[PDB]
């Protein structure tokens, strides 16, 4: 029986689930911000 | 609109408010003046992005940078000067006063400074921003 | 780099 | 234990590899627990199974 790894050295990022999860909440962070700000901005602008 | 104080010992005792109105048609935008005291906003800091939003804001100005707002409630104790060009457009809007956090005890405390400043505006943006 | 043996 | 050899009986620890090599330090605490279970008893009062 042979075995293929085709898992592109995947194996070696340690801790693979909390820094999954970190790398997904620092894009959703970004442009959850990012889109309140910028909505708020356009508010400040209208009001004034 | 008037403010008189009643002051005895070199103490305030009372304010006297007194309203009047010249009835008629009036031009003279450059002797118009308005000063309001806001009602006290509240805001219950929650997330990162709330806390965000706050810093995106010049006006938000607090005593120390690095304070840590997370599950923090702020009052915003607000008094907005205004002057007219004209019946629409203010030709100036001041809008001040302190940023306190609530503690433990239900102490709010002053941490910062609400400090906001234009020329021709139609409106005033922090008080629109703490309404909503 | 990752993928040496330490 | 004689360092160089493995228990008859051990417990493991997961390697950062991910496989689950002998630990000597895991398996004395299991090897020692044995043996004072084996002069004096283990009690499982208040342990519902």
């Amino acid at each position: 029986p042979v075995m293929a790894d085709l898992n592109g050295g995947l194996q070696f990022v340690p801790e693979l689930k909390e820094f999954t999860a970190k790398l997904r909440k620092e894009l959703v962070e970004t442009s959850e911000v990012r889109k309140a700000v910028s909505i708020e901005t356009a508010l400040e602008h209208k009001v004034v | 609109d008037v403010v008189g104080t009643l002051s005895r010992n070199g103490k305030p005792v009372m304010e006297v408010t007194s309203s009047f109105f010249y009835r008629g048609n009036y031009t003279d935008f450059e002797n118009t003046f308005q000063k309001t005291v806001e009602p006290v906003y509240q805001m219950h800091i929650k997330t990162s992005k709330d806390i965000a939003v706050l810093r995106s804001k010049e006006w938000f100005q607090l005593d120390d940078e690095d304070f840590d707002l997370l599950n923090k409630t702020l009052t915003f104790e607000t008094e907005t000067e205004v002057t007219f060009k004209n019946a629409n457009i203010f030709s100036s809007v001041k809008c001040f006063g302190p940023i306190k956090v609530e503690l433990p005890t239900k102490e709010t405390v002053e941490i910062g400074i609400v400090d906001y400043e234009a020329g021709a505006s139609h409106g005033n943006p922090v008080v629109d921003f703490l309404k909503r | 780099p990752i993928t040496k043996e330490s | 234990i004689p360092r160089e050899t493995i228990p008859f009986l051990h417990l493991r620890k997961k390697t950062p590899a991910g496989d689950w090599k002998y630990d000597r330090q895991l398996s004395s605490l299991f090897l020692d627990g044995l043996e004072k279970a084996a002069f004096n008893g283990v009690t499982f009062k208040d342990k519902y199974v």
